[PDB]
């Protein structure tokens, strides 16, 4: 897919 | 999001709510001569092309566009760093074709703008084989966007998949479309801990302050399990028969030959570790026996949001498999889930392990398979991004996707997505 994504 | 979709309105997809009863094709059968032997009709200036990878110059139009335009702004310093290393690996799957790796190119200016590849895979869908191709890496170039272009390329690459014979394919996408058939999330376990807050690709809680981040993210610099060799062609006969008696227990899977088992999980020989791409794992016992298996592959990101740095090592989880519950009837079992519970995160531990040995900064996961047994344990983090997974003209019941109605892991019945994508 896209991949690395995020978090807070 | 029901009803804003132009060409997935006209395309062989289940469409969103369906109550599907009977799995199985979606349009009526077709076969290649009644499929015009001729590609798609493109801008005016614009003109098609395949992509040899054994070309250098062509294989680094592709990434050099990819690296540019994959990000879609939300910039943290981060652009992809396609390596022709990667997609060495990635798009000489046995059964690959130059016409598959699809690219579109201003007719004159002879720069690349568009992307989208196909490579052959059979399929597994809930016991049926279903003859297929994986698409991926689809891109257009940042000032192309928004002009409805890519529904050409997925026409086109359709047409010549479609010309050899193929009328099916498993494609993921994060924006939701007409029909996932399944979802779920991406866990993100923090190795380089210091260097990520640095990046800001990770948050700092205010009362868990810098100094315990790092102290609970820490990890062994060797791994701990006995007899973790790694991956060997002699171990293949071997770990096929594994890695098959494994992964039976999934309702989606790609049905590896011994090929494309092979190609996928020994990579490049003599290769850098600063550009090796796929590590393969396996768990020999004096026996002779290999019970274990583990693989993630690395995808890093370029940098720019950083004065000390301008790269950041990233590694994905990608398959594994293991003979824990293989004594069990039932893999829900209480027992059965013991097993096979403690082993992955011991496995998964050490693959944290040679991941940041590695130099990887950060492991990705996806509560897809088991990973959700052991994602929360070993402490993967979730994240912004989901994954949803697309059988294109095939009509298939939901499959579990290791996420629970809240987006919380279901630690319970887990996943049955048994493939991974790149
Ligand atoms: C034989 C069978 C073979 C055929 C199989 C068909 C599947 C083809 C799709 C392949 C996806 C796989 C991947 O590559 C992983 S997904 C990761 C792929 N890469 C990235 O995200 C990296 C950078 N991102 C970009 O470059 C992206 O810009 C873009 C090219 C993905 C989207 O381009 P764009 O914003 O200019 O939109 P558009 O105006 O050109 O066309 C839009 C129509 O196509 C659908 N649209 C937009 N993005 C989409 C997407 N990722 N997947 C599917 N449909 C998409 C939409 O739902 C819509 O149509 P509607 O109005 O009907 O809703
Ligand atoms: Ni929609
Ligand atoms: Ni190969």
């Amino acid at each position: 897919g896209l991949y690395a994504s995020k978090l807070a | 999001a029901m009803k804003d979709h132009k060409f997935w309105r006209t395309q062989p997809v289940k469409d969103f709510d369906e109550k599907v009863v009977e799995e199985g094709p979606i349009d009526k059968p077709k076969t290649p001569e009644d499929i015009s032997d001729k590609p798609l009709p493109l801008l005016s200036s614009f003109e098609w092309c395949s992509i040899d990878v054994d070309n250098k110059k062509q294989l680094e139009d592709v990434f050099v566009l990819l690296n540019e335009n994959y990000v879609e702004d939300r910039d943290a310093g981060f652009r992809f760093n396609y390596t022709k290393e990667f997609f060495n690996w990635a798009l000489k799957s046995p059964g690959w074709k130059k016409d598959w790796h699809i690219g579109v190119r201003v007719k004159e200016t002879q720069k690349l703008v568009a992307f989208i590849s196909a490579i052959p895979v059979t399929l597994g869908v809930r016991g049926k084989q279903v003859p297929s191709v994986e698409i991926n890496f689809l891109c257009v170039h940042k000032q192309l966007r928004s002009k409805r272009l890519t529904p050409v390329l997925i026409k086109e690459i359709t047409r010549r998949v479609n010309k050899c014979d193929i009328w099916h394919a498993l494609y993921t996408a994060g924006i939701v479309l007409p029909a996932p058939v399944s979802t779920c999330r991406y866990t993100h376990r923090p190795l380089n801990w210091k260097k990520l807050y640095e990046v800001d690709f990770t948050g700092l809680p205010d009362g868990h302050t810098e100094e315990d981040m790092i102290a609970e993210n820490a990890l062994p610099a060797k791994t701990k399990t006995a007899g973790l060799r790694k991956l060997k062609k002699e171990d293949i006969d071997q770990v096929f028969e594994l890695f098959k008696r494994y992964q039976s227990r999934f309702e989606l899977i790609q049905i590896f030959t011994k090929e494309e088992f092979e190609h996928n999980f020994i990579g490049e020989e003599s290769l850098p570790l600063d550009k090796q791409v796929i590590f393969s794992y396996v768990v020999e016992q004096p026996d002779g026996k290999i019970t274990d298996f583990f693989s993630f592959y690395s995808l890093p990101f370029t940098i720019l949001n950083n004065t000390k740095y301008k790269d950041l090592g990233i590694g994905y989880l990608y398959y594994y498999a293991t003979d824990a519950d293989f004594q069990f009837k039932d893999r829900f079992d209480p027992k059965a889930t013991k097993a096979l519970k403690t082993r992955l995160c011991e496995l998964i531990y050490d693959a944290c392990i040679l991941a940041k040995n590695a130099n990887m900064d950060v492991f990705n996961a996806l509560t897809s398979q088991d990973n959700t047994l052991f994602l929360d344990d070993l402490k993967f983090g979730p994240g912004d991004g989901f994954l949803n997974f697309y059988l294109f003209n095939y009509r298939a019941k939901p499959i579990t996707g290791g996420l629970n109605p809240d987006n919380s892991n279901d630690i319970k019945r887990r996943s049955n997505v048994g493939v991974v994508m790149l």
